RNA sequence: UGCGCUUGGCGUUUUAGAGCUAGAAAUAGCAAGUUAAAAUAAGGCUAGUCCGUUAUCAACUUGAAAAAGUGGCACCGAGUCGGUGCUU
């Protein structure tokens, strides 16, 4: 629901979550899956929220598009609801 | 050659630029170093650095306390350990060597494998005589007979572990523990915060009704049945928020959004004081009642059964009920349910029984999982209500048990030594010294306890031995710790130093915010100033403006809020003693008291500083008064509120109940009174986010400084971000406004025209509401649905002061409905509608702002002292953040002295506001589009070096106001010109409309839709020179911002953190998890996964390949991790040989931290995030004109300009649509050169050439979102309208090795590029 | 703002709590399950009931460190910087 609700729900999913650009500028929210390289981001528009791109992206199932990241979308689709 | 230097600071970029004399950015030719064949390079002097925002040190903090939480926890076994370590040996000699090993496996132990007894005979029979230990702990206290020493350690060692919480200071009382007497805390405590409306529970059966064995809700509203308010009320909220329910704190207290609390979270303490933060701190002591009031009800959930041991025994009974239910389940799914027996008790991951016990599902996700199993199943009664009750197959270890005190724990330890003291001497001898291990609460003012090496450790020892529960009192100083305690935990004023402040609920704090809140009010006075304070705050702690309108304004004086003095009322209701409050020679005492109950909550240090009040008063009035601490620190030192002294005689709260000027001091004194860098900004009133852009700030000036050949600049303009900005917030704050401005009036505007929060964002719509459907100056209703052809007018308008907010909005029914005037609404507008909007703003629906602006006419208009304050809006810069910095700069830049000795300031650090850029950009349309890409923070840096530098230029006798240093301050009449256009170029007057963004405008519009020109050079009468040029200088900014090189330069940071992921995931075959221990192999143990990576290595050495072992020349990539580095840093070789490779050189092995520039073929570069995986490297550069064309087409509706205006941006739009075919030409150009993501770009450019009949808006829109593919950093997702777009990651990380490694300088325009092709 | 300090409850991991049967490598059919130790960033030492996820940054040279040291100007251009003088 509200951001920081976002951020506790994935820290518990022991990935490292930082909430970056938020002092007049886009907003972003930074997800080091791996913990090596791959950081799936997701920056604000003006049109749709933050939170509702992650259900957006990760509601209907891992998009399937590859190997290492799985777990995650999996473990990101316990959020959405 | 002259210049002056702009900055835009962020929490993470800092932007910076270069402009001359003329406003323009001028390039240079720079030595790239390096084995490249470029050794120049051209670089314009303008660019901006992009990097990770600084982290808060909470999540270092909450770490610590978890280590030393698993240290001291586990010293609290060896004392057990060592004490029993001696006569032990002669029972058994390997018990405590077997307890230590037993995690190891059969192979690696090295002792038996049985625990307590050894071999497998004897262990069994344990586990059936005593199935848990609850079972055996209770037998240690029932049986007067000898029990094996192995057994006594055991139920000792396991309530030592875990002993319990010390949420209780003494011993346990009914009313520190009993329901009954703990609720009648609660309402006493709630009754006292809100008067004439407290509930009274007179006649309440509490304990056999609010402590029954039912449901969380069939026990709370069972409470209020014999309780004739409701559940909704905040009491019932209370009872729900202790009974573990979920409540919902808005409605109660009519909140903007939704704060709900559980106290069974690990979330509430903190949820909670942001609800403090809004409510106010005066309720932290009701909900402090309710969280101890619930573990009272918890406890009895467990203490289910009047002797023995009451805990281990309601433990057994939890044992056996589960036994009996489980056979009873087991017998229904057996005989009623037959398929399923394996999902339910086999499964484990399905969340069944198994799942329950085996496979990781808590005690709820279990509740949840056979709750349609057993309503579907006859014979289900007696579990179905249980599993309701939330009290069925409960697993002995619960998270409930953070209600069990460690009384309990101490209960059944007395009782265990003193059955056993008899049979074993050193049990007789230690019953304290065991006992005392578990007692003992390692103090808040003593910490932690080193000897020297320690950067949080304050506490002194009295004699230097060794430390223990025991020896704590002798060993420990207790007066020295704590009174370093105070002064290292205290954190001094700005104003004064080195004088501390006071805590936020001291007498003379609450007194001076008291003074400065009334100081300030007009319908004062000094005579009965005070005597509002002795009748109005000093005796009501709430001063609602109704009790001083006729409380005070009646019964005194003539017939017809905010914070208050609460330790005054709290203290008043202790002592009961109005004179020894009101007496100022008892200051001193009443100050200390706070003092004490703000920093300490120890029994007897508490005391040590109260005792010497022990005569004051005796007994009944101290134990209230030590039982009461309180939090918080103020911003202020007693000095600066009764200390300092202008030579009147009288200080700062002297001059509030008397002579009235607020906190603005003036007329200096505060200011009156060298380092390091990393100290300067050590010590600043800002987050460590943004104290790494100033760092990186002086970074970037010392070296623009160095490449002009070391010559300081002539101005430096700074701009700041104002950090933590970051919808349904907003949108229900303007409802919330609307719905009770509405009641207040009482007309039926939401009945007779419902709206829907997400349509107010409609400025129009929005001041409909505002309106209460009528035009501000007529009285005429208003349309409803025509407003379009109906205008907004700004109160004071733009001539005078930009103001764009809805303060000084007005929707009437034409402009022209306002007056004739070029001020505000004359006499005559205001006649007419002053009596409503009076009406409107006891509603709280306009400001007093608002109503004072719309009633200027009344005063006369205008005055001069109006629109000199105009001025300081404008110019001034109210952050005190922002002073320290630019103070930083002129103390770096202006440190050389004349012979006379002054200071020679040679730069002017020019401070300007983010609104004055902001307003020069949307005026003469020089649009921002921050999604494009990182250009912006340049241009926001140029365009304040132009109206920084353009200002002093044409308005020099205003330094005063934005420069830094000792200037001449000026007056109203020394720049105001008296009216029209008198003293133009005459008299020392200079202003007359008051927006100093004017002298760039080519025409000015005023009020009544008049034209006033301006020429097109702009001069400066004093001296003559040209400062600003309407025809010249405006292409200069639109070519600065058109041109496609900006240093753009992310910072390499090495990783600093965690080892890895903290899921101590179970054992697998893989060599890919970390070993948990040096021998934990995570092959037979299970250890943690995903390492992070720290940086990376280019590694250059040989391996062994093939079948014959012969060597091979190879360049690798890899990846140093954080727990890797403390070794690899010590003996890289010895470390890299341990990895396969075999004869390395140590002058090829590059270092790689996160970010690393790599530059490819045609311009294309990447950034390096690991060793396996890339980042894109490049940026976007569209031209000035599509900025403004997707600015002005994605707000195509949302213009916030006039019709005059708004015309010649519609029509631009609808002039200029090639630009879409033109924008998405260069992305596509853009994409097939350095994205590199040919299947993505399929989509999107099949997606527009559907799309080019849809509205102009809706491709710009969506256009914007297509920048998200090429926008430098990670790969990210987007959607153009309906089409995902999904990412296209860089895992690629081997095309790097053989390119060109860009070196670059925090400016971007140093270099060095190493060629990574002739490595090897 | 920031920054420090005290305490608990679950968790997770490995081992202990012996499984019994007619069954050939597949697997049925039964009985059981509720907690215990230990670890809770690897570990580092000055061995303290102490530290060990904040801050801090390009490259190169000098230095234990703190830090000092290294890169010509001007015009005409602008698809990420060129192209075009002057001086050594």
């Amino acid at each position: 629901m509200n951001i920081n609700d976002l951020i506790r729900e994935i820290k518990n999913k022991d990935y490292t979550v930082l909430s970056g650009t938020d002092s007049n500028s886009i907003t972003q929210l930074i997800i080091r899956v791996n913990n090596d390289g791959n950081e799936y981001v997701i920056s604000e528009s003006e049109n749709e929220s933050i939170v509702e791109k992650f259900i957006s992206a990760f509601k209907n199932g891992w998009n399937q598009e590859y190997e290492d990241e799985e777990e995650f979308y999996n473990d990101m689709q316990t959020i959405t609801l | 050659k002259k210049y002056s230097i702009g900055l835009d600071i962020g929490t993470n970029s800092v932007g910076w630029a270069v402009i001359t004399d003329e406003y323009k950015v001028p390039s240079k030719k720079f030595k790239v170093l390096g084995n490249t064949d470029r050794h120049s390079i051209k670089k314009n002097l303008i660019g901006a650095l992009l990097f990770d925002s600084g982290e808060t040190a909470e999540a270092t903090r909450l770490k610590r306390t978890a280590r030393r939480r698993y240290t001291r926890r586990k010293n609290r076994i060896c004392y057990l350990q060592e004490i029993f370590s001696n006569e032990m040996a002669k029972v058994d000699d390997s018990f405590f060597h077997r307890l230590e090993e037993s995690f190891l496996v059969e192979e690696d132990k090295k002792h038996e494998r049985h625990p307590i007894f050894g071999n497998i005979v004897d262990e069994v029979a344990y586990h059936e005589k005593y199935p848990t230990i609850y079972h055996l702990r209770k037998k240690l206290v029932d049986s007067t007979d000898k029990a094996d020493l192995r057994l006594i350690y055991l139920a000792l060692a396991h309530m030592i572990k875990f002993r319990g919480h010390f949420l209780i200071e003494g011993d346990l009382n009914p009313d520190n523990s009993d329901v009954d007497k703990l609720f009648i805390q609660l309402v006493q405590t709630y009754n006292q915060l809100f008067e004439e409306n407290p509930i009274n529970a007179s006649g309440v059966d509490a304990k056999a009704i609010l402590s029954a064995r039912l449901s969380k809700s069939r026990r709370l509203e069972n409470l209020i049945a014999q309780l004739p308010e409701k559940k909704n009320g905040l009491f019932g909220n209370l009872i729900a928020l202790s009974l573990g329910l979920t409540p919902n704190f808005k409605s109660n207290f009519d909140l903007a959004e939704d704060a709900k609390l559980q106290l069974s979270k690990d979330t509430y303490d903190d949820d909670l004081d942001n609800l403090l933060a809004q409510i106010g701190d005066q309720y932290a002591d009701l909900f402090l009642a309710a969280k101890n009031l619930s573990d009272a009800i918890l406890l009895s959930d467990i203490l289910r059964v009047i002797t023995k041991a009451p805990l281990s025994a309601s433990m057994i009974k939890r044992y056996d009920e589960h036994h009996q239910d489980l056979t009873l389940l087991k017998a229904l799914v057996r005989q009623q349910l037959p398929e399923k027996y394996k999902e339910i008790f086999f499964d484990q991951s399905k969340n069944g029984y198994a799942g329950y016990i085996d496979g990781g599902a808590s005690q709820e996700e279990f509740y949840k999982f056979i709750k349609p199993i057993l309503e579907k199943m006859d014979g289900t009664e007696e579990l179905l209500v249980k599993l309701n009750r939330e009290d069925l197959l409960r697993k002995q270890r619960t998270f409930d048990n953070g209600s069990i005190p460690h009384q309990i724990h101490l209960g059944e330890l007395h009782a265990i030594l003193r059955r056993q003291e008899d049979f074993y001497p050193f049990l007789k001898d230690n019953r304290e010294k065991i006992e005392k291990i578990l007692t003992f609460r390692i103090p808040y003012y003593v910490g932690p306890l080193a000897r020297g090496n320690s950067r949080f450790a304050w506490m002194t020892r009295k004699s230097e031995e060794t430390i223990t529960p025991w020896n704590f009192e002798e060993v420990v100083d207790k007066g020295a710790s704590a009174q370093s305690f105070i002064e290292r935990m205290t954190n001094f004023d700005k104003n004064l130093p080195n004088e501390k402040v006071l805590p936020k609920h001291s007498l003379l704090y609450e007194y001076f915010t008291v003074y400065n809140e009334l100081t300030k009010v007009k319908y004062l006075s000094g005579e009965q100033k005070k005597a509002i304070v002795d009748l109005l705050f000093k005796t009501n702690r709430k001063v609602t403006v109704k009790q001083l309108k006729e409380d005070y304004f009646k019964k005194i004086e003539c017939f017809d809020f905010n914070a208050s003095l609460g330790t005054y009322h709290d203290l008043l209701k202790i002592i009961k003693d109005k004179d020894f409050l009101d007496n100022e020679e008892n200051e001193d005492i009443l100050e200390d008291i706070v003092l004490t109950l703000t920093l300490f909550e120890d029994r007897e240090m508490i005391e040590e500083r109260l005792k010497t009040y022990a005569h004051l008063f005796d007994d009944k009035v101290m134990k209230q008064l030590k039982r009461r601490r309180y939090t918080g620190w103020g911003r202020l030192s007693r000095k600066l509120i009764n200390g300092i002294r202008d030579k009147s005689g009288k200080t700062i709260l002297d001059f509030l109940k008397s002579d009235g000027f607020a906190n603005r001091n003036f007329m200096e004194d505060i200011q009156k009174a060298g380092d390091s860098l990393h100290e300067h900004i050590a010590n600043l009133a800002g987050s460590p986010a943004i104290k790494k852009g100033i760092l990186q700030t002086v970074k970037v000036v010392d070296e623009l400084v160095k490449v002009m050949g070391r010559h300081k600049p002539e101005n430096i303009v700074i701009e700041m971000a104002r950090e933590n900005q970051t919808g349904q917030k907003n949108s229900r704050e303007r409802m919330k406004r609307i719905e009770e401005g509405i009641k207040e009036l009482g007309s039926q505007i939401l009945k007779e025209h419902p709206v829907e929060n997400t349509q107010l964002q409609n400025e129009k719509l929005y001041l409909y509401y505002l309106q209460n459907g009528r035009d501000m100056y007529v009285d005429q209703e208003l349309d409803i649905n025509r407003l379009s052809d109906y205008d907004v007018d700004h109160i004071v308008p733009q001539s005078f002061l930009k103001d764009d907010s809805i303060d000084n909005k007005v929707l009437t029914r034409s402009d022209k409905n306002r007056g004739k005037s070029d001020n505000v609404p004359s006499e005559e507008v205001v006649k007419k509608m002053k009596n409503y909007w009076r009406q409107l703003l006891n509603a709280k629906l306009i400001t007093q702002r608002k109503f004072d602006n719309l009633t200027k006419a009344e005063r006369g208009g205008l005055s001069e002292l109006d629109k000199a304050g105009f001025i300081k809006r404008q110019l001034v810069e109210t952050r005190q953040i922002t002073k320290h910095v630019a103070q930083i700069l002129d103390s770096r830049m202006n440190t050389k002295y004349d012979e006379n000795d002054k200071l020679i300031r040679e730069v002017k650090v020019i401070t300007l506001k983010s609104k004055l850029v902001s307003d020069f950009r949307k005026d003469f349309q020089f649009y921002k589009v921050r999604e494009i890409n990182n250009y912006h923070h340049a241009h926001d840096a140029y365009l304040n070096a132009v109206v920084g530098t353009a200002l002093i230029k044409k308005y020099p006798k205003l330094e005063s106001e934005f420069v830094y240093g000792d200037y001449k301050v000026y007056d109203v009449r020394k720049m105001i010109a008296k009216s029209e256009q008198e003293i133009g170029k005459a008299t020392a007057k200079y202003f007359f409309y008051s927006n100093i963004m004017n002298f760039f405008k080519t025409e000015i519009t005023l009020a009544n839709g008049e034209i006033r020109k301006r020429p097109l050079i702009e001069t400066n009468g004093e001296t003559g020179e040209i400062v600003w040029d309407k025809g010249r200088d405006f292409a200069t900014v639109r070519k600065v911002l058109s041109m496609p090189q900006v240093n753009i330069v992310k910072k390499t940071e090495v990783q600093t953190g965690g080892f890895s992921k903290e899921s101590i995931l179970p054992k697998r075959n893989s060599d890919k998890l970390i070993a948990r221990k040096k021998d934990w192999d995570p092959k037979k143990y299970g250890g943690f996964d995903s390492p992070t990576v720290a940086y990376s290595v280019l590694v250059v050495a040989k391996v062994e390949k093939g079948k014959s072992k012969k060597l091979k020349s190879v360049k690798e990539l890899l990846g140093i991790t954080i727990m890797e580095r403390s070794s690899f840093e010590k003996n890289p070789i010895d470390f890299l040989e341990a990895k396969g490779y075999k004869e390395v050189k140590k002058d090829l092995i590059i270092k790689l931290p996160k970010y690393s520039l790599f530059e490819l073929e045609n311009g294309r570069k990447r950034m390096l995030a690991s060793a396996g995986e890339l980042q894109k490297g490049n940026e976007l550069a569209l031209p000035s004109k599509y900025v403004n064309f997707l600015y002005l087409a994605s707000h195509y509706e949302k213009l916030k300009g006039s019709p005059e205006d708004n015309e010649q941006k519609q029509l631009f739009v609808e002039q200029h649509k090639h630009y879409l075919d033109e924008i998405i030409e260069q992305i596509s150009e853009f994409s097939k050169r350095v994205i590199l993501a040919d299947a993505n770009l399929d989509k999107v450019l099949s997606a527009y050439n559907k799309h080019r009949d849809k509205p102009i808006r809706e491709q710009a829109e969506n256009i914007i979102h297509l920048f998200t593919l090429t926008n430098l950093g990670a790969p990210a997702a987007f959607k153009y309208f309906d089409t995902t777009i999904d990412r296209k990651r860089y895992t690629s990380t081997k095309e790097v090795l053989d390119a060109t490694l860009i070196h670059q300088s925090i400016t971007g325009l140093y270099e060095t590029r190493i060629d990574l092709s002739q490595l090897g």
